[PDB]
């Protein structure tokens, strides 16, 4: 998956963000008040689902929104770079803190030091080590590329720098602490959170397939995980941590929002308290 | 900036109406309306400016076209406090006096 | 656009739109560029001016533009002067008010140079003390070292026209005609002088 | 962490939820009607976010919720066993029950027997034991120490008291049914919630040290498991389960809603709907 | 720490120390009208410490203040591209003097030239090395790097460029006066002043992790000497010595006052009378 994050995206994204909101919050009150009656509750959100209190939507239909979406995604994602870096829209335009990560790591991501010193294995939510040859107390066996936070549990054979049982930093790195025989195993498991948000997978799954359908050859179908990880690489380096939370937020939510257009049911509580 | 100028003309130790509009050849009008505005906004002078910002609330009702956002006309926000762009309150230490105004 | 006259469709200049589908997304982004000062002028200070000059090259013609703020350059390796810079910067400031607003399709000028070292130079040079204008300096760069023949031999360069075609071209389009008079050129080719062009009486 | 719990800590914790959920909705409020113009989300709180009703409370500025906050967990939770007269306790009897816990209990806490017979290794959700001697069928293994409720899942090699799956007693024991010789292991998964609520760890890790910054000689910076182990095991013995559950939300709402303060991004379920 | 100072760097400055004075006049102001009473004294700073009106601060609480803090530390010291053109900074043709420095220089920067000839240690107040081969009489020993300014008292086995106890220049170099053996010692202690100043070390450990904690991949917290030493060295060769002065008192004024709005303690000296 080919994709260009300009320095914009986060403009962008809180557009987006605010549209994904209101469109929830409208179906969640259309769901309140459908009478069961001759019109199916398909026809009865389509004929008023899309009257929403939003500027930047030529439409009160959900086509209209569908639209919107699309314009916005491909303006933030897909795109490439519009204007010089010094353009100044920050100054003007503040953007809204999005709600705090939620997504359980089970499967966190890990990269092995130079050497082919030792063999990698995943599990539910840690990760097990064996060493092929003679390692010396205190050096790297692994290191995470993408950033967790949380607590720590059954360290064993390793030591990590925590202070209370909680992380000290969002990008740990596992070192060793006695000397290890050939043939070893040790492990490290978190109870700690990812980037990215745990509700809405049954609308993920749907709405990257209706997005995939249109940019057909940038996007591709696959599971929320590897979307987010790919979408954290392709962040640009010189970006603040507070801009690119907001960017996935967008990332993430137009998706879901897509998805959630087609099956009527309700919404995750990320897409809603933005 | 002719605002700004007829203000400052005022409380300006040395300079005059005429230094101050002569200001227009080495800059720009928004620049020298910053220039006197941030004059105005200092600890010997402070005059309230009249701001105003952005509205978006809207009642729904089914139209065919599409809606933007306008400025409101008015400086009072929408909770009735007064928006005001540099201070709150006039605190100026000094009389204005102008070609013997 | 016919009310665009027939400058903007001259061969130095290039045509740019966006994609259709984020015209609505550009619209208001640089809506949020005028609520901010993202624009320069030529009768402004050039301690803050300097920093909104950044000419970019142009590889494709579906890039999104703001018509007070975008420069853009021919992907070349030849580098330009200082007077060079000034003039193509005098001629693109002065030739924006011809431009076509109702119509999404913005036209701009094409620099056939490279403009940002000496744009570098200028922002690396300036302090909060020196009240210099880009008027100013203008001036000081152009009318008062320069002759006007040697002027527009320069601002030809910059635009790929041959002061032939310029010349000839200024008698057929009045827009033209005023552009270049709002650059202190004067045109009379009526008594049989050594020049055809001469700068104009300041004051 | 060294802390004494009064006889009257509920009393006080059913005002600082209620103060804290008040606090949480008007967050919300406030955040739903943002203008997203040239001033930050930050100076727009600062600006409309404070109580104006509430007795006890003396400044319209979020800075009179925190210093009742604090006010409150010194009285409630510290060495300080001052009775708020401030804040009007009409009947303290009078409880509202609190929100059920939802948070996963990933690190289980059991202790050894004391016989130094079995070794204990964690994992996810799991604890598993290995006979360093010889044991028969029939006697104690394990015990939990920490108050579990849910379902039993993958039982090897040992017994539990349970009804269709599901745990009867709170303190579940792990006795061997087999006589297993030579150094054998047994396991033991639990599908269970212990006790806190898994939401807003982001919110608790900022608001631990926010009120640690203050009260130092007392608090530490921890996670938030930990911090719950200790707050659990330093209640009162006479203290019914009406009661402590309304000690622990407060316990726990304290920091998550001063870090949520900070950050000024949503507020998690159990805090909003108390 | 990863940071690049640009030509626009004094026109920041300036207002930001301007920011920082006004802001701790105001904290004296307010701390000397607060007559005990139900409201806490934080509660009575919220409401009307924060209010002071200059062009780009658009706030009558705190909250303002440290938005404006950060975005001018952003503007000057940060890596991103970024103007505020609402501030008072068109103005800014004349730049008040900063006050002068009164940082002590008890661990004061030397390189060793080449030829690991002499080996360096530190003490409070003076340096020493020794010599481990034999050495010409006046060659070069040692030299600084962080500029010093005071007197030079206690020179034993070495001379420096002084008349009257003064220090002709602000980089002074030692040297060695007789062909002396090896295993000699030479020292020489300074009672001089270093860039920076002394007083306020307390608020800018609290502020230097306010400060960090925003731009978490720019700015790692440590001791005020390194941050000088590296804002020092990290200043564009040409500059002037009186626009320097204004950068380096705006980039410790910006951490101390960001620590001092957070315990509303005194404020220094310095930071108060620019």
């Amino acid at each position: 998956m080919n994709l260009e994050i300009n320095n914009f995206a986060p403009a962008i994204s809180s557009i987006g963000s605010q549209l994904c909101s209101l469109s929830a919050q409208k179906l969640l009150t259309c769901r309140k008040q459908y009478g069961n009656g001759a019109k199916s509750f398909e026809e009865f959100y389509a004929e008023i689902g899309g009257i929403i209190g939003m500027m930047g939507i030529n439409s009160q239909t959900p086509s209209g929104i569908r639209e919107a979406i699309y314009r916005l995604y491909q303006s933030a994602f897909l795109f490439g770079d519009i204007f010089p870096e010094s353009f100044g829209i920050q100054n003007t335009q503040n953007i809204k803190p999005p709600p705090g990560f939620t997504a359980p790591a089970k499967k966190l991501e890990v990269v092995l030091p130079q050497g082919g010193a030792f063999d990698l294995i995943y599990n539910n939510g840690e990760i097990r080590v064996t060493t092929t040859r003679n390692v010396q107390a205190g050096d790297l066996v692994c290191t995470v590329t993408f950033p967790i936070q949380g607590s720590v549990i059954a360290t064993r054979n390793c030591h990590v720098n925590e202070i209370g049982g909680q992380l000290t930093t969002t990008r740990p790195e596992i070192i060793a602490s006695v000397p290890m025989p050939a043939r070893t195993v040790i492990v490290a498991s978190f109870d700690a959170i990812e980037i990215g948000y745990g509700e809405g997978d049954d609308l993920f799954a749907i709405g990257i397939a209706i997005l995939s359908n249109r940019f057909n050859g940038q996007i591709t179908p696959m599971s929320r995980h590897n979307y987010m990880t790919q979408m954290f690489a392709n962040l640009p380096a010189n970006m603040s941590e507070r801009d690119s939370s907001a960017v996935l937020h967008f990332a993430q939510a137009a998706p879901v929002v897509l998805g959630m257009m087609e099956r009527l049911t309700g919404a995750p509580k990320w897409v809603l308290d933005y | 900036f002719i605002i700004a100028a007829v203000i400052w003309a005022g409380f300006s130790a040395d300079d005059s109406y005429a230094d101050i509009m002569r200001r227009s050849a080495r800059a720009s009008d928004r620049q020298n309306y910053d220039i006197i505005k941030a004059a105005l906004s200092s600890r010997k002078f402070k005059l309230p400016r009249a701001s105003t910002t952005l509205f978006d609330e809207n009642e729904p009702v089914v139209r065919r076209y599409q809606i933007g956002r306008v400025y409101a006309p008015f400086p009072v926000d929408r909770y009735g406090s007064p928006v005001y762009s540099n201070c709150t309150k006039v605190e100026l230490a000094s009389d204005y006096n102008a070609e013997g105004f | 656009m016919n009310w665009s006259k027939a400058i903007n469709f001259q061969p130095f200049m290039l045509e740019t739109r966006p994609p259709l589908t984020t015209i609505p997304i550009m619209d208001q982004l640089v809506e949020i560029g005028e609520r901010s000062n993202q624009k320069w002028s030529m009768t402004d200070r050039l301690f803050f001016a300097i920093r909104k000059i950044n000419p970019i090259f142009v590889t494709s013609s579906q890039i999104p533009s703001k018509f007070d703020y975008t420069i853009l350059q021919m992907p070349t390796q030849l580098i330009a002067s200082l007077k060079e810079t000034l003039l193509f910067l005098a001629f693109s400031y002065y030739l924006r008010e011809y431009q076509d607003k109702v119509g999404q399709m913005k036209f701009y000028p094409v620099a056939m140079k490279n403009m940002i070292p000496i744009v570098n130079y200028l922002k690396d040079r300036v302090h909060n003390n020196f009240d210099t204008t880009l008027e100013q300096a203008y001036r000081q760069n152009v009318v008062h070292t320069l002759s006007a023949s040697d002027a527009f031999d320069l601002l030809s360069g910059m635009i790929a026209t041959t002061r032939l075609d310029l010349i000839q071209r200024t008698r057929i389009c009045p827009e033209l005609l005023n552009v270049l008079n709002k650059m202190s050129f004067i045109l009379i080719y009526a008594p049989n002088r050594p020049s055809i062009l001469s700068w104009k009486n300041q004051s």
